[PDB]
């Protein structure tokens, strides 16, 4: 109704409607702390909150304080749960609550308790016909929004809607395929349908993946993914993997590249593989390439790893 | 010299194999600016650059610990936050807290203190594990018995009890969510007043561990992609429930390390997300943790002197970076300063300033050695010795039944 903004905006502590109410003015003690100098109107709605959250009032007046409150701090939960205890109380439509969640999201992407309620709304509802489509929209907005990217999953699960994600995660792919929201999201679609241990699944995947890396040779997410989805299946055990990668070696290098050899040796020398020398040398000699150069922000993450093939492999 | 200055340092810069993409975009952006930050200090220097701004934070903190403009409007529910944000600030500053403000703060956080236990973002506000949090937390650091005893002991318990979930999860506050950060609130309060039952845990190591992703990261929920602040949170609840071993450490530490960036020297929350100071904490904070445990688990190729991460490059992105002429710290060059990003920027510090393992102690501080900050403990992000204070102090008294 009346905007916090309008000219003809009128105070809870002259609006008639209210006048039987006593407001209730928050206590900070004697000797604030932390305390913030509200603004007038601010202070006025929640000394206001505080009268309808004493006396637990049920009204439609108070549901509507609750929408002022939540302008002025939408991440006030306290003011979000009491909003839902009255929604409830006043059987309120909630598909126009979902008109009021939808506008606000789109103003906050950000917001957590503004997601949470929409979870809510949409389990009560039993209807996630619009979810999809809206995360579709708000991740227009910011393609890595978190809050975004959990709700978009829960719906996925509770309404086991896994049939075209795959197909909206190809989709965001092409536009960045340096998303790592979506190539998390890839693998979530993946382990919750076929899984990754049909062979046929994780044969498409890693070459899905190697043309991946092909075209963009220094997106790590692409080789976080491919580590992911064969780390604890053993590395060493794809030998056409390796051979592949080191061709890759000439026109596609990178320190995620010489990482993964790193691993893949790493793998061969645990199941006690032959030329056992060989090996670890191949190793340590590009933990220190990595070390020194390649990778030396990680120099001391590499270090140790190289201290730690010899701790286990050498003499 | 310094790592962001030396000349082959301009090879560290983000290489987009001519396929740009947003990620790619924003994040030359970021290193352009910080070129800049990087080009003004190779310049010049006669007299030592790098120095924190322990005078001009301090006035900030000062003055937040008391008041605050309407800007914070938006933090209204999330008070007690602040007087921990600041407090642990002033203690890493090494600034001793006034017995009046001590007092002061005690009994607004009494008021923030449900009746059912726990504490709210404000006097007269539901109880949130967060402000809980934070409210225990900022008042150990107090350290006083009057602070101590400001914490309802037997209302605590059952409030955790309330937000205890059968698969092992707590929700956030009655009617809320769940996630990581939840259950790294109820583990931390309740060790540290140690009011642990035989069940209140339980199941939680494992829940937590199922957030764990692919990456080697912790989500907030299952499935979620992994990022610093959950999975710091996810970690080290499990130390405190000493249940780390349930994680896929290897995969865990791998990640962490590479969320630093090669350029900016920073950490990044997430892959191929932009840099931010705050992280220094949630980020690096990982490492001293990945330590104890793999150091528990007798790794013999561990470092007795230095974290798996370049703490010389972390300080001089805070350091050259992170700090704002009028006080305080913050996200990233241009971004506005908050006591948010003024307590996990310099928790990180000082992180990265100070290592221990067993008897081996080492420090590293760039720039003037009066940039040493006081040590913070990995697992609470408070001062060691204020663990150790309140632990002991609450050890006295009896799990409540
Ligand atoms: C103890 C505790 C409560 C820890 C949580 C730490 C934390 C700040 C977690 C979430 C970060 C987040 C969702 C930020 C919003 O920006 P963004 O999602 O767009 O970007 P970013 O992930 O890089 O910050
Ligand atoms: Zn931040």
């Amino acid at each position: 109704f009346l905007s916090l903004d309008s000219p003809t905006y009128v105070l809870y502590r002259d609006r008639a409607e209210w006048a039987d109410i006593d407001p209730v003015p928050q206590n900070d003690g004697p000797s604030p702390v932390v305390q913030i100098i509200y603004s007038e109107k601010f202070r006025d709605v929640y000394d206001y909150f505080r009268a309808v959250l004493q006396r637990d009032e049920r009204s439609e007046r108070a549901f509507k304080l609750t929408r002022d409150a939540i302008e002025l701090n939408a991440a006030n939960y306290t003011v979000w749960h009491f909003r839902r205890v009255l929604l409830r109380s006043l059987q309120k439509d909630l598909q126009e609550e979902m008109n009021y969640i939808i506008a606000i999201i789109e103003e906050q992407p950000k917001n957590y308790q503004v997601w949470h309620h929409r979870r809510v709304l949409v389990e009560w509802l039993k209807d996630p016909s619009q979810e999809l489509e809206f995360i579709a929209d708000i991740l227009n907005q910011d393609a890595k929004n978190y809050h975004a990217w959990q709700h978009r999953q829960w719906v996925i699960q509770e309404f086991r809607l896994w049939d075209n994600e795959l197909q909206y995660v190809d989709q965001l792919l092409k536009e960045d395929v340096r998303n790592n929201s979506v190539w998390n999201q890839r693998h979530f679609v993946i382990s919750n349908t076929t899984g990754y241990s049909d062979r046929a699944v994780l044969e498409r995947e890693v070459q899905y993946t190697l043309e991946m890396i092909k075209l963009v040779p220094h997106n790590e997410s692409a080789w976080n993914y491919l580590k992911g989805i064969l780390q604890d299946r053993g590395l060493s055990r794809y030998p056409n993997l390796l051979n592949q990668l080191l061709d890759l070696q000439p026109s596609h290098s990178s320190p995620y590249l010489i990482a993964f050899l790193v691993d893949i040796y790493e793998d061969m020398l645990e199941n006690q593989c032959d030329n056992k020398e060989d090996i670890l040398n191949k190793a340590l000699e590009l933990c220190e390439i990595l070390a020194k150069e390649k990778d030396t922000i990680r120099k001391e993450y590499w270090r140790y790893i190289g201290r730690s093939l010899q701790s286990k492999h050498s003499r | 010299p310094l790592y962001s200055l030396r000349p082959e340092h301009a090879r560290e810069r983000l290489q987009d194999d001519s396929v740009e993409t947003v990620t790619s975009i924003e994040q030359a952006k970021v290193e352009e600016k910080i070129q800049e930050v990087f080009s003004s200090y190779k310049f010049n220097h006669l007299v030592p650059r790098l120095v924190l701004q322990r005078e001009k934070h301090f006035h900030y903190l000062k003055r937040g610990l008391r008041q605050l403009t309407d800007a914070y409007e938006c933090l209204d529910a999330s008070r007690p936050w602040l007087c921990y944000w600041i407090l642990h600030s002033l203690e890493l500053l090494d600034e001793p807290i006034p017995q009046i403000v001590a007092t002061d703060v005690c009994q607004f956080l009494e008021l923030c203190q449900s009746p059912d236990g726990g504490f709210g973002g404000g006097p007269g506000q539901y109880p949130h594990l967060a402000p809980t949090y934070a409210a225990v937390n900022a008042l150990c650091i107090i350290g006083t018995e009057e602070a101590y005893n400001v914490i309802n002991r037997e209302k605590l318990l059952q409030y955790l009890y309330s937000l205890k979930q059968p698969d092992g999860s707590f929700l956030m506050h009655v009617g809320g969510e769940v996630d990581v950060r939840s259950a790294y609130c109820a583990a931390s309060v309740a060790s540290l007043t140690n009011i642990i039952t035989p069940d209140l845990f339980e199941g939680t190591a494992e829940w937590i561990a199922r957030c764990q992703n692919w990456e080697g990261g912790i989500g907030g929920v299952p499935g979620m992609e992994a990022h610093g602040g959950y999975t710091f949170c996810g970690l080290a609840a499990l130390v405190i429930l000493k249940k780390e071993r349930s994680l896929n450490l290897k995969s865990l530490l791998q990640w962490v390390t590479s969320r630093q960036m090669r350029f900016e020297g920073g950490f990044q929350g997430r892959c191929n997300k932009l840099v931010d100071g705050c992280y220094s904490f949630w980020q690096a904070g990982l490492l001293p943790l990945l330590h104890r445990a793999l150091h528990a688990q007798g790794d013999p190729a561990l470092s007795m002197s230095h974290w798996m991460f370049h703490q010389q490059a972390l300080q001089e992105y805070i350091l050259m970076c992170c700090q704002c002429p009028a006080g305080g710290l913050l996200d990233k060059p241009g971004k506005s300063r908050d006591f948010y990003h003024t307590c996990y920027c310099l928790s990180g510090l000082s992180i990265a300033q100070h290592f221990g393992s067993g008897a081996m102690l080492h420090d590293v501080v760039m720039g003037v050695p009066e940039n040493v900050l006081q040590p913070t403990h990995p697992v609470y992000n408070i001062g060691p010795d204020k663990v150790i204070q309140a632990t002991t102090h609450f050890l006295q008294k009896p799990v409540p039944g």
